[PDB]
């Protein structure tokens, strides 16, 4: 039974899994965890983005559809 | 005044062309390695047909690759408007020169300065650069052709080295949609050698362009392609029309059309390079 | 049409060519004869037409009809969106979101909930509040076609794919669920594809709006969208991968070598003289270098392993009656760890409650504190005794926190992964083992 | 494992002082009273189920590790190898190859023909 | 400078 | 021509090489070696599957 759960790549989930663990880190403050409670004690007391986004989603949807054009039927439509 | 929602100014019709370009390259703009002016009716609505809204996406990357200059009327109200639009989004995403020309006195709204404007005929604010010629007071006719045209002759007749294209400056000129001032400036510019692109397939008065590549088949032609443009018109108007067609295709050896069968990409470069 | 046409009356009445058309369907045909530059297309005439189209589940002429000059942002009123969500929503479909509601809730679906609610009883985002109509409806030409006006678009599509997914996790009925399954790997892989192209095209750019928290879209980026729905495939896309590499190494470059910033750690004058080769006086390359998560995540490692060893050489060798320095130094430690677990707690206290891992890590905290007031009370011999077994408890504990430490590295990472999976299969094997 | 003994010799006994002999213990202990032998096997009622229990999970981590590991080589096995033999036998014959084709015993009196 | 220049063109 | 990651140029120049398969293996682990650099992600997979 063990070879059945194995077949299933694990790579994918230790990147799912090293987002969180990432996180924890990069929120916390940078400091050496045995000196820590000395900083916590300080503790205690886009436009356009979004326009360049829009441009690739143009190119996107351009690429997308040239899939459609592959086709001969532009060809026979030329013959007719 | 400075435009701001670039760079406004109001210049007569009487005024040299000479000292226009000496602004424009003295501490505005560089040397230009072409030059690319489209021509298009005053109506408001326009057919944003895909082959028109890619034909010109493709035309202004080109633009901007080579760093050519881009004439249009300069209006908020048309086609002009989508090339400012797709001129302030290829800038967001080394810059692109656009300039309108327009009558001072055809604009709805006139204020003296850096003014600013905020939205007769309203201007698109896409634009960098804008033109106002003073020749009336809420004139319809259109009073900036002539400074325009010649503006375009002065700028070929300008010499630049450092471009591949031998000697002079290269220009081009688009044709889209119809109209008289369409056939007017066809005219003008074939008359002035300046080679003349004419999208077929598309457009009005295009499509009639393309297929004529003696009065009787053009009128047929026009007739078959403005149904309402032709019965408005009274008939000295349509024998001016024709006399214009006639013309701009005797000599024919300068424009070429776009052809419907080429779809696929790099045509726009393809056509132009060969007008060219 | 054509007797329509011909009839000396419908001739100059196009609004009405246009609207037999609509209710006809007849999109290539209307393209080539209406709309034409004959006559202006104003957006207040279009607007009737537009929400007829809208209704009647007219995908193609809503696109043609945005092509043509109409301004969606300004046709969506606050009036009209009331209505639509109010008349034209099937009660069938919020019967289903009230059973996922009820049963199957998230931090996104009440945001929707109280959206709709809003709108039906009696904004900011019409065209998402759009998208999230046709999404619910299942609905995929027209959701198509409203995606490409939204501005968060892979933003817009991480949030379809969750709400998909959360709302085909009920059971009420089978066809919608897997319509809606479907729709959300559709979106998944239209965001995927689009954030490749996007990162492919520039980096900065990309990272930039990959953080981009946005204006209230489902109150999230995408990044914690594409977390809170699974979607590995998403996150573990290069560009993500390397944005994370650069996130964990912070100021550090990328590709120095391992064993050259362990050095550096240990040798401290080491780092100003340039092997650890930054990225971008002295001291700003100390503070760089001390800042660095890696850095961090190494010393408390060390700092961890030798609390350990300390906290089991006290438990074993020193559980003397009277208090002793090396406990004392333990006491102290374990209070700087409980402030830890309180800092943790105030940041995504809900996640920290329902962690399995964070909660083993409170309890263990838990019992710590109450075996060292066992151990207090000297004078009851059975007390001294309780006190050492919850102590050894406790120090087992923390030696599952150090295990779940190892994580971080891609050699033995996965391997850990593996034995968690295997853990519960095997116990049902044991266990049918057991009874037999 | 050495947590699990650590612990189990934690409530077991208490203030061992010799370091050699304490380390020695706690260290080997722990693998012998899972599987090789139970001697350890205070009131008498609730003392044997913890002992139970901890043998129970002792076994069963065991049993984990073991099925987890012989899935891992499984993955490793799926690859092929003769490509890589191949690649090291190129090393292996060129080894051979470059040196004097002479029996190894008698080599010595060829590399002194070699020196001059 | 601009404003004269401007000025000087028209 | 390799080192820009330039494609069609560096076949065409390629063809006139006289060590045509010794410097595609050269190619090769050139391009391999650099695409192991980590300052940007686009280059070192273009240079990646140029050499393969
Ligand atoms: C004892 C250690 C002695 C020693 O010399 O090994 C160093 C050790 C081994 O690496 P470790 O397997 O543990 O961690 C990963 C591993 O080094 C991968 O090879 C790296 O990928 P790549 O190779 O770059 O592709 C990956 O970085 P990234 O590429 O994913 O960003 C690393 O996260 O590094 C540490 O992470 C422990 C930090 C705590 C120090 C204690």
């Amino acid at each position: 039974y063990t070879v059945g759960i194995v077949q299933e790549n694990n790579d994918q989930v230790w990147k799912f899994q090293r987002y969180f663990l990432v996180q924890e880190y990069c929120n916390r403050l940078n400091i050496p965890f045995p000196f820590v409670v000395f900083a916590y004690f300080y503790m205690v007391v886009d436009n356009e983005t979004l326009a360049w986004e829009g441009v690739m989603k143009e190119n996107y949807l351009v690429k997308i559809n040239t899939k459609a054009n592959d086709n001969s039927e532009e060809m026979r439509h030329r013959f007719r | 005044g400075d435009i701001q929602f670039g760079k406004y100014l109001r210049l007569s019709c009487d005024t040299d062309s000479e000292t226009l370009y000496e602004l424009l390259t003295q501490h505005w703009h560089l040397k230009t390695p072409n030059l690319v002016i489209s021509v298009t009716g005053g109506a408001k609505n326009f057919a944003l047909k895909p082959r028109m809204r890619k034909i010109f996406s493709r035309l202004i990357y080109i633009a901007q690759s080579k760093g050519a200059w881009i004439l249009t009327g300069g209006t908020h109200y048309g086609l002009m408007k989508y090339i400012g639009e797709v001129v302030r989004d290829n800038t967001i995403s080394e810059n692109i020169v656009a300039i309108g020309i327009a009558a001072w006195g055809m604009v709805s709204n006139r204020d003296t300065l850096s003014a600013q404007y905020i939205m007769l005929y309203i201007l698109d604010n896409n634009h960098t650069h804008l033109l106002l010629v003073d020749n009336g007071c809420h004139g319809h006719p259109t009073v900036e052709a002539k400074l325009r045209n010649q503006l375009e002759k002065y700028i070929s007749e300008r010499t630049s080295q450092d471009s591949n294209y031998g000697g002079k400056i290269p220009i081009v000129c688009f044709a889209q949609g119809g109209g008289r001032e369409t056939l007017k400036a066809i005219n003008t510019s074939v008359k002035s050698k300046i080679p003349c692109v004419v999208v077929e397939g598309s457009g009005q008065i295009a499509d009639v362009i393309a297929s004529l590549v003696t009065s009787s088949m053009v009128k047929e032609k026009l007739v078959r392609f403005l149904p309402r443009t032709v019965s408005r018109l009274p008939e000295e108007e349509i024998e001016s029309w024709i006399k214009w067609l006639k013309e701009i295709l005797e000599s024919s050896h300068l424009l070429t059309v776009i052809k419907m069968e080429e779809a696929g990409d790099e045509i726009v470069s393809n056509a132009i390079s060969y007008a060219l | 049409y054509k007797a329509f046409s011909t009839n000396e009356q419908d001739k100059d009445n196009w609004n009405g060519q246009l609207k037999l058309l609509l209710e006809w369907n007849q999109l290539d045909l209307a393209s080539d004869e209406i709309f034409t530059n004959d006559r202006r297309w104003e957006s207040a005439d279009l607007q009737e037409v537009m929400f007829t189209a809208l209704i009647k589940d007219r995908p193609k002429f809503v696109r043609l009809f945005l092509e043509n000059g109409l301004n969606l942002q300004k046709f969506l009123t606050n009036e009209v969106l009331t209505e639509l969500f109010s008349t034209h929503f099937s009660t069938l479909v919020y019967r289903n979101l009230q059973i996922a509601k009820n049963s199957y809730n998230d931090a996104l679906l009440t945001f929707v909930w109280k959206l709709v609610a809003n709108f039906r009883r009696s904004t900011r985002h019409p065209l998402q509040a759009l998208f999230i109509w046709a999404i619910l409806q299942n609905k995929k030409e027209l959701s198509k076609v409203i995606w490409e006006q939204t501005k968060g678009c892979t933003l817009a599509a991480l949030g379809a794919s969750k709400l998909l997914k959360t709302l085909a996790k009920v059971k009420n009925d089978i066809n919608a669920a897997g319509e809606s399954e479907e729709l959300a790997n559709e979106y998944e892989t239209r965001a995927v594809e689009l954030f490749t192209e996007c990162y492919s095209n520039d980096e900065d750019l990309a990272e930039q709006l990959l953080v981009y928290s946005c204006e209230a879209w489902g109150g999230s980026n995408c990044l914690e969208l594409a977390v809170e729905a699974t979607d590995q495939h998403f996150i573990a896309q290069p560009g993500v991968q390397n944005f994370l590499s650069k996130q964990w190494y912070g100021e550090i470059s990328r590709d120095t070598k391992n064993w050259k910033i362990i050095l550096c750690l240990f040798i401290i004058p080491l780092v100003g003289c340039g092997l650890v080769s930054f990225r971008k006086k002295l001291l700003w390359y100390y503070v760089a270098f001390f800042t660095s998560p890696f850095v961090v995540f190494s010393w408390n490692v060390v700092f961890y392993i030798a609390f350990l060893l300390l906290f089991a050489y006290v438990l074993l060798m020193d559980f003397h009656s009277v208090p002793h320095t090396p406990e004392l130094i333990l006491y102290a430690l374990v209070f700087v760890l409980f402030c830890d677990e309180v800092r943790q707690w105030y940041m995504n206290g809900v996640n920290y409650f329902t962690d399995l891992w964070n909660v083993m890590d409170t309890l263990g905290l838990f019992y710590f504190i109450a075996g060292i007031v066992f151990r207090l009370h000297s004078s009851n011999k059975s007390s001294l005794y309780s006190g050492r077994v919850i102590f050894c408890l406790d120090y087992i504990i923390f030696t599952l926190r150090l295990i779940h430490i190892f994580t971080v590295s891609r050699n033995l990472g996965p391997k850990i992964i593996m034995l968690q999976r295997m853990l519960i299969d095997v116990f049902f094997f044991l266990f049918l083992f057991a009874v037999w | 494992m050495v947590a699990f003994g650590v612990a189990r010799q934690g409530i077991l006994r208490q203030n061992e002082q010799r370091w050699r002999w304490i380390f020695r213990s706690v260290i080997y202990e722990p693998y012998l009273a899972m599987f090789g032998q139970v001697p350890s096997d205070f009131p008498e009622w609730i003392t044997i189920p913890l002992v139970c229990i901890y043998m129970l999970s002792t076994n069963i981590l065991l049993v984990n590790l073991l099925v987890a590991m012989f899935g891992y080589t499984v993955g490793i096995v799926q690859e092929n190898n003769d490509q890589v033999w191949k690649f090291q036998r190129y090393f292996l014959v060129q080894e051979y190859c470059n040196r004097l084709n002479i029996p190894f015993p008698f080599v010595v009196f060829a590399y002194f023909y070699m020196v001059v | 400078d601009l404003v004269n220049f401007i000025q000087a063109n028209f």
